């Protein structure tokens, strides 16, 4: 009589584990915001 | 009109420039040269 509920219910899903471990993989470059461009407009005037 | 016995500036014309033929600006500065000197005097030397 307690069991069959009617929200969903699960498995049997035994226990041992079995030696679990987790590697975590890292890359190597970042982000920046700016542009900081490598050639730039320069300029300057003739009237003073 | 009024006068000024004054030679040492100009002092009397000023004003921005509006376009490349303006004829009413102030003054702009002019390339800066050197001494360029060679007197004319009955046997001056070399210099070279």
């Amino acid at each position: 009589v307690g069991a069959l509920t009617v929200q969903p219910m699960r498995s049997i899903r035994s226990t041992f584990a079995n030696l679990a471990n987790v590697l975590i993989f890292h890359d190597v470059f970042t982000t920046e915001d700016k542009p900081s461009a490598f050639i730039e407009y320069h300029s300057d005037e003739m009237i003073v | 009109i009024t006068n000024a016995r004054t030679n040492n500036d100009e002092t009397h014309a000023t004003g921005p420039i509006e376009d490349l033929n303006s004829t009413s600006h102030g003054r702009e500065p002019e390339i800066e040269s050197f001494a360029d000197r060679a007197e004319l005097a009955m046997m001056i030397q070399g210099m070279t």
